């Protein structure tokens, strides 16, 4: 109950500041004020057009590496096992293959951003 | 007469000593620590700020300011 | 508090309805983040802890990549929201109405079958070992390191092979 | 006057003090006059000790300091970034070029004073004004803001 | 001079001690003068619930010694 | 093996991070195999009693099972007390 | 439990309906697959907790591991589609009718 | 030891402005509590140090 | 009483944040041979309040190209998450005692990036989109190693509970056995807080103001309040993990005083670092993390699995 209570208060405080910030100040809306900023000149296109991602391969590698750490985060419970040798070999093998995967991608220039 | 600003390319062999000194410099961020030392040394220096408008920047008799018309 | 888990599973249902309508993937990505959070709460509510926090953490990472991919490869001049198209909005409202109807009718016909609005909160936790110590879900997951090592061998291989797979797919 | 008028007057002071004490100019400089603006930020004068902080975004700026010559080609862009400052906003015209065209007043390519493009609160003379002369003008803007009576005028409407 | 930075630091320092100190004192005030009980595992929760049930006042932190048997 | 020594020396000067990573990885594998304390880690996990030790019915043919927890029979923990 | 599992199965059905009823973006469909994965994760996790089946808790984690591999391949394919056509629209992927 | 010298100069600055009111006046008007030699005063009341 | 305890956490943390804006500006000033604020209040101690009042009295932007729901939500989410990160912190007793408090921190911190991503996207301007896509890259850079660094440390803790770290360090800072991870952890918290030399999502010399460029007035203040609150949080976390403040069961306030001193010091080094270095290029941050930290982090994770087994030093479960 307590965790729910404090997070609601955190939400409540943030939303109150937003309401104050939008209803206290004097406003003056006109078109030139609300147009998008681009260093004093008009944009030549939408900001909604495609924006190329040069690190796209690192990005999807990160998806796999993020499930690798998910497999590592039970380790504090796993070190309590009687089967210490089995746990240790499994953890060593898991870390080593992930290193080999990173090493391969590194030597394939998979960490280099595209030009 | 001229001098080279970045021609220190007398490539030499590396001992264990120098390789370890290079290793320590990379792994322990030693030149980055020297940067922090410099900014730390300024922290304890007296600032150059004057208390304008109670204090003023020095000027000279030649200073060119607001015009006036004079008399005898 | 007797309605707590039903409310959460009801929120989860709405999130998947929003995703199913497929607005711009920007809002689809947001829909999965909220559903992931609601899904974490349900796992917690049933006595979970590690599993709920894992799936939220994994989906927080997963949708960040999808955000990056969306801005590069799945964007239009006017990205669609749930309200932008009257047809999508209507099926959002109709879908929510059909949820209330489906739960209402099923409650009437059986009363204790799939829907048991009279008994909500009485059948969440069934048995609990009151004086136990080693019971948290992380202990169960950790059996991959000792008793279920085959599960970890296949999981590790798929991530390892995945690196070689995605490098091959993406090279020109 | 009344206690409701006294309270309104003290509130004017408080909001005025807040805007005096946190003036954020745009990172915006046109020519040689901008060099003296750098010297006002530099350690001797340290504008930041008065609460004056450059921000690059017009959305996060309160003051525009027109620090240099305003050409015809630049005029629409200067008007754009002025319009994109949220209010309340202020303009300081700095130096002869911005004040009225200066050395280039008679040029085909120059706007004869930025006050043909934006409203101006303070005119700082000089070519360039010294860093200290600019600082004096900034402190004159603060005293102008100290005189604002927007809540008192609202009350008497 | 650098030591003029300290008024802000002291205000920061005071503000960062209050949360730790206030939480420790409010716990003792609301837990019968003792540390708030930590129930990491179900066994600890069971002991608290048993303490609440035998307390006579529905408070786990009101303890009963040999005077009760 | 003078060619490798120059190789390793250059790698140390120029790629020390990778040299440390491989050395640490190799040490982590080696150390459990040569350490005299490796055997105790499993024994300590085995001596932690998370569950109630259910007693056994005495059939008269259990010379090795203690009848009381302070009998001198059963597993001793003196090794851990003086570890 | 009864009502929660009904709602979770409905959540899977909606995500599958989303998968089966394409709009234009391939990425929107890839998100629907992640929705089905998410529903199945919670269903497996809640079942294991409700039955106190601690030996089955590895299985929900393995569901996410292979789903991550499936999602990574899906995104990798989507890069290829976008490179060919400049969008991820599925109507362009029609050369194999003849 | 040298710290004590510094703190004593702080006591001179803090008590050398004409009591508490005089210290508050200069501290809040000028944001400075240094003591200097009085060089003079003009007819308007400005004091030069 | 629990509501009073919420106040005596949130309010002092928000005042500590406000005065960190003052301390930063004075420390940076003095390292630059300036003074910084010394007029608005005695020694500038009212300057934060003036900036706060100014911003909330300013007209907030309603740009025309903006998608307004996410535009409002993102700064709201930013401050909520920043405040929420404090509730499980044991100083030495937390407001909320969590069994997996470290995992709570990672999940909450990981949701915090979406405030940057959505604000930049929702603003629908080019410089804000640039800032959002740098946040995508930033998280990919550091999040890959931050959890493994934590994992290795907590194999000496034996749990994800923050309060257990106090007992783990009863006789020694975790810095001593884990200083190489502490170094990598410290760089990660700089990137995690978008602080210099990794202040890339804002990076004003390149993107004007990046993700928040279209934001004005009070909504802008929420991002700033959230950033300065997080700086204190991450350093307080570094203090509890690696610099175990002295704990005595009969003198809890001693822990709080020692905690504050070390946390104040670690926050000062954040401001000191900002004054000293140039900015990374955002592709270079990715290479720093993935080609230097990640190899060593993986080796050290293997070493810290190996260590408790071969020294028989497995920490207790409870
Ligand atoms: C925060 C409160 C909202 C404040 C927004 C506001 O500033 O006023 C704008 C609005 C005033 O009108 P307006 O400014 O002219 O509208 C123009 C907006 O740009 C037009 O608004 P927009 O471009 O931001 O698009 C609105 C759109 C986008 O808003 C969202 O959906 C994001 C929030 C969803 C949560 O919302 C909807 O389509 C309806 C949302 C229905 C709830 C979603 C249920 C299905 C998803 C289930 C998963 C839950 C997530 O109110
Ligand atoms: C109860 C349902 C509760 C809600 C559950 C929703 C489930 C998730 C929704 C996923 C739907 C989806 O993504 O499809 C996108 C699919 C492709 O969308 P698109 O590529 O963006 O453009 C075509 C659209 O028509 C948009 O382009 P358009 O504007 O040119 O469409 C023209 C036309 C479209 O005509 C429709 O309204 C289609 C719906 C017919 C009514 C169906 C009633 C529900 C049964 O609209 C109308 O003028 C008729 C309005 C009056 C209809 C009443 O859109 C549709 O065809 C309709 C989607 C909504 C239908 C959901 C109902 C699902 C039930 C299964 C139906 C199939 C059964 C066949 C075997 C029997
Ligand atoms: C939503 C209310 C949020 C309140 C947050 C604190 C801000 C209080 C001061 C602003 C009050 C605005 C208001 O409601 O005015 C009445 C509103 C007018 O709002 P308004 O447009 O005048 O708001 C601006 C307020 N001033 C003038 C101070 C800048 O009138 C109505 O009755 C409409 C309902
Ligand atoms: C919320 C936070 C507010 C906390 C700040 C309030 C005080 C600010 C004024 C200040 O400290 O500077 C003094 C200032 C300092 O003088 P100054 O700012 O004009 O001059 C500064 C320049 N030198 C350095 C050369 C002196 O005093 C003044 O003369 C201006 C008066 C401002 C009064 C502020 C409002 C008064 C309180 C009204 C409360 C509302 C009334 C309700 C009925
Ligand atoms: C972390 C910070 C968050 C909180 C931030 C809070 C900061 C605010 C601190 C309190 C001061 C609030 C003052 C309002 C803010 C300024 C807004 C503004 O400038 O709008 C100007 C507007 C402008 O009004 P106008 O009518 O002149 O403008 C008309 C149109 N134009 C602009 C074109 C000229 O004025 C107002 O609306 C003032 C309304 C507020 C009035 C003050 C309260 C009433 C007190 C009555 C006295 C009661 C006495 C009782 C006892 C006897
Ligand atoms: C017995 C078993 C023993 C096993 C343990 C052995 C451990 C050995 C110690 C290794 C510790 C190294 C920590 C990792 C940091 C590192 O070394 O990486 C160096 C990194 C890259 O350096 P770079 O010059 O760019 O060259 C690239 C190729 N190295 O460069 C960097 O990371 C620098 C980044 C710093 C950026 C500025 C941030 C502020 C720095 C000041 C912090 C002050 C506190
Ligand atoms: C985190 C700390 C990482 C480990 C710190 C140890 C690094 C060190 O020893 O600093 C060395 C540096 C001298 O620099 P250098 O000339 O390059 O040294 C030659 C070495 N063969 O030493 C110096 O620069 C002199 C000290 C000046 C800096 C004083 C402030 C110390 C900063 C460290 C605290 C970080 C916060
Ligand atoms: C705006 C959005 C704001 C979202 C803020 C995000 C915060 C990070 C995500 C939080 C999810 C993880 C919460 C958690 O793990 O707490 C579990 C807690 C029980 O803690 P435990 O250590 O297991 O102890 C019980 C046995 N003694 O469980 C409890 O004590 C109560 C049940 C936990 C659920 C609380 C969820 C946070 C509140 C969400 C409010 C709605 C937000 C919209
Ligand atoms: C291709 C991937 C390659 C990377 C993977 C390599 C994995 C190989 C690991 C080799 C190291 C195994 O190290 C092994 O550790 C175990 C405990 O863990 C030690 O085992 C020792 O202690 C255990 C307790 O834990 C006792 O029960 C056992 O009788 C005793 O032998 C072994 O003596 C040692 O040989
Ligand atoms: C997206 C959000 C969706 C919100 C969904 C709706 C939330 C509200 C749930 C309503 C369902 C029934 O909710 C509530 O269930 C409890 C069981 O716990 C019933 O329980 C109570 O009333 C019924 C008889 O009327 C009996 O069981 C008993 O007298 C008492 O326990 C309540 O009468 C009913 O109102
Ligand atoms: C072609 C590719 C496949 C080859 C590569 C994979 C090689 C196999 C490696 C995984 C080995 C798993 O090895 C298997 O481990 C399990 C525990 O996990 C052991 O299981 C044993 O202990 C468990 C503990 O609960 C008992 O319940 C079980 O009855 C008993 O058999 C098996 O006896 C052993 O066969
Ligand atoms: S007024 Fe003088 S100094 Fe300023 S921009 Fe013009 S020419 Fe240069």
């Amino acid at each position: 109950m307590n965790l729910y209570t404090v997070i609601f208060i955190n939400i409540l405080l943030s939303l109150t500041l937003i309401l104050v910030a939008f209803w206290l100040p004097q406003m003056n809306l006109y078109s030139e004020k609300a147009n998008p900023y681009e260093c004093g000149f008009d944009p030549t296109s939408s900001a909604r057009l495609p924006f190329s991602m040069k690190f796209f391969l690192v990005a999807i590698t990160f998806l796999l590496f993020d499930l690798e750490i998910a497999l590592l985060l039970p380790l504090p419970w796993a070190i309590q096992t009687i089967k210490t040798s089995t746990m240790m070999i499994m953890a060593f093998i898991l870390v080593t293959i992930l290193s080999l995967g990173l090493a391969y991608e590194w030597t394939q220039k998979g960490l280099e951003w595209t030009e | 007469t001229y001098k080279y600003v970045n021609k220190k390319e007398q490539e030499s062999e590396v001992d264990m000593k120098s390789a370890t000194d290079n290793a320590a410099r990379i792994l322990m961020w030693t030149e980055l620590i020297r940067g922090l030392g410099m900014t730390l040394s300024y922290l304890f220096r007296e600032p150059a700020t004057i208390n304008y408008p109670f204090e003023k920047g020095p000027l000279s008799p030649r200073f060119r300011g607001e015009h006036a018309l004079r008399r005898y | 508090m007797n309605n707590y888990i039903f409310v959460l599973s009801s929120l989860f249902l709405v999130g998947c309805l929003g995703l199913a309508l497929k607005p711009s993937p920007i809002y689809g990505g947001l829909g999965l983040i909220v559903s992931g959070f609601v899904g974490c709460l349900m796992v917690l509510g049933f006595g979970g802890s590690f599993l709920g926090l894992m799936v939220f953490l994994i989906y927080l990472g997963g949708m960040l990549v999808v955000f990056g991919y969306t801005t590069a490869m799945a964007t239009e001049e006017y990205p669609e929201t749930w309200g932008s198209n009257w047809l999508i909005l209507g099926f959002l409202v109709l879908g929510v109405i059909m949820e209330v109807f489906l739960i209402c009718v099923l409650n009437y016909y059986d009363e204790v079958g799939v829907i048991n609005l009279d008994g909500l909160g009485d059948w969440l936790m069934y048995e609990v070992d009151d004086v136990g110590v080693m019971l948290e879900g992380g202990i169960g997951v950790a059996a991959m390191y000792s008793c279920a090592t085959w599960m970890m061998v296949v999981a590790g291989w798929s991530l390892f092979a995945g690196i070689f797979i995605i490098i091959e797919i993406t090279r020109d | 006057r009344s206690r409701a008028e006294y309270v309104v007057t003290k509130l004017d002071d408080l909001i005025n003090w807040a805007r005096r004490s946190s003036l954020w100019p745009m990172t915006f400089g046109l020519a040689c006059c901008a060099v003296e603006m750098m010297h006002m930020a530099a350690p001797r004068y340290d504008m930041d000790r008065f609460g004056v902080v450059f921000r690059a975004s017009p959305r996060q700026a309160d003051v525009m300091i027109v620090a240099g010559t305003l050409t015809n080609k630049m005029a629409p862009a200067l008007r754009k970034v002025y319009d994109q400052m949220p209010e309340p906003r202020y303009v300081v015209s700095m130096g002869s070029c911005a004040n009225g065209g200066g050395y280039y007043h008679y040029s085909y390519s120059v706007v004869r004073g930025c006050d043909r493009i934006v409203p101006v609160d303070i005119y700082v003379p000089g070519c360039p004004p010294t860093a200290e002369a600019l600082l004096y003008g900034i402190l004159q803007l603060q005293r102008k803001i100290k005189r604002e009576q927007k809540l008192k005028i609202w009350y008497r409407r | 001079m650098w030591f003029e930075i300290l008024p802000g630091l002291a205000i920061m320092g005071v503000c960062l001690v209050i949360p730790g100190v206030s939480t420790a004192y409010i716990h003792k005030f609301t837990n019968g003068g003792k540390e708030k009980r930590v129930a990491r595992v179900q066994y600890q929760w069971y002991l608290m619930e048993r303490d609440r049930r035998i307390s006579g006042v529905n408070r786990y932190y009101v303890s009963k010694g040999l005077e009760n048997i | 093996a003078g060619r490798i020594s120059a190789f390793l020396k250059n790698a140390w000067a120029k790629e020390p991070v990778l040299v440390v990573s491989f050395s640490v990885w190799g040490l982590a594998i080696i150390m459990p195999m040569i350490s005299p304390y490796t055997k105790y880690a499993s024994m300590i996990n085995k001596a932690t009693p998370y569950n109630y030790p259910v007693p056994v019915r005495d059939d008269g043919n259990m010379p090795d099972v203690p009848s009381h927890p302070q009998d001198p029979l059963g597993p001793s923990l003196d090794w851990l007390k003086n570890l | 439990m009864p009502s929660t599992f009904f709602n979770l199965t409905m959540a899977f059905s909606l995500s599958l309906l989303g998968t089966l009823m394409f709009r234009s973006h391939l990425m929107s469909t890839l998100l629907c697959l992640e929705g089905m994965v998410l529903s199945l994760f919670i269903m497996t996790s809640v079942t294991s907790l409700n039955s106190n089946s601690m030996s089955s808790m590895p299985i929900p984690i393995t569901i996410l591991v292979f789903a991550a591999c499936e999602a990574a391949v899906g995104l990798a394919l989507l890069v290829k589609v976008s490179n060919t056509y400049g969008t991820d629209y599925v109507q362009n992927l029609n050369l194999l009718q003849c | 030891m040298e710290l004590v010298e510094v703190l004593k100069r702080g006591v001179q600055q803090v008590t050398g402005h004409g009591g508490l009111r005089g210290l508050l006046r200069v501290f809040f008007r000028a944001n400075d509590i240094r003591i200097g030699t009085l060089v003079g005063e003009d007819k308007y009341g400005n004091k030069y140090y | 009483m629990f509501f009073i305890n919420i106040l005596t956490l949130l309010v002092p943390i928000l005042i500590a944040m406000a005065f960190l804006t003052l301390v930063e500006r004075k420390i940076l000033g003095y390292m630059q041979l300036r003074k910084g604020p010394n007029i608005v209040g005695p020694y500038g101690i009212l300057q934060p309040f003036a900036d706060a009042m100014k911003l909330f009295m300013k007209e907030p932007m309603r740009p025309l190209t903006t998608s307004m729901s996410l535009f409002i939500i993102a700064p709201t989410l930013s401050l909520t998450l920043a405040l929420s990160l404090w509730v499980p912190l044991p100083m030495p007793h937390p407001l909320i005692n969590l069994n997996l408090g470290i995992l709570f921190i990672l999940a909450t911190s990981s949701l915090s990036v979406y405030s940057i991503l959505w604000s930049g996207w929702a603003s629908n301007s080019k410089y804000s989109l640039f800032g959002a896509l740098r946040a995508v890259a930033q998280t990919i850079s550091y999040e890959v190693t931050m959890a493994i660094i934590l994992l290795s440390v907590l194999l000496m803790n034996g749990s994800y509970s923050l309060q257990t770290l106090i007992t783990t360090q009863e006789h020694m800072w975790l810095l001593l056995p884990a200083w190489p991870m502490a170094m990598m952890w410290f760089i990660s918290t700089l990137a995690e807080t978008n602080r210099a030399p990794f202040d890339l999502t804002e990076g004003e010399s390149e993107l004007v103001s990046g993700f928040n460029v279209e934001y004005a007035a009070g909504p802008f203040a929420l991002f700033f309040m959230a950033e300065y609150t997080n700086i204190i949080l991450m350093n307080a976390l570094t203090t509890i993990i690696f610099l175990g403040p002295l704990y005595y069961i009969n003198l809890p306030e001693l822990y709080s005083t020692n905690f504050m001193m070390e946390a104040l010091l670690l926050s000062s080094t954040f401001l000191w670092i900002r004054a000293s270095y140039p900015r990374f290029r955002y592709d270079q941050l990715m290479h720093l993390l993935w080609k230097n930290f990640l190899p060593l982090t993986l080796a050290l994770c293997m070493w810290h699995i190996s260590l408790p087994i071969f020294t028989a030093g497995v920490p207790p479960y409870m």
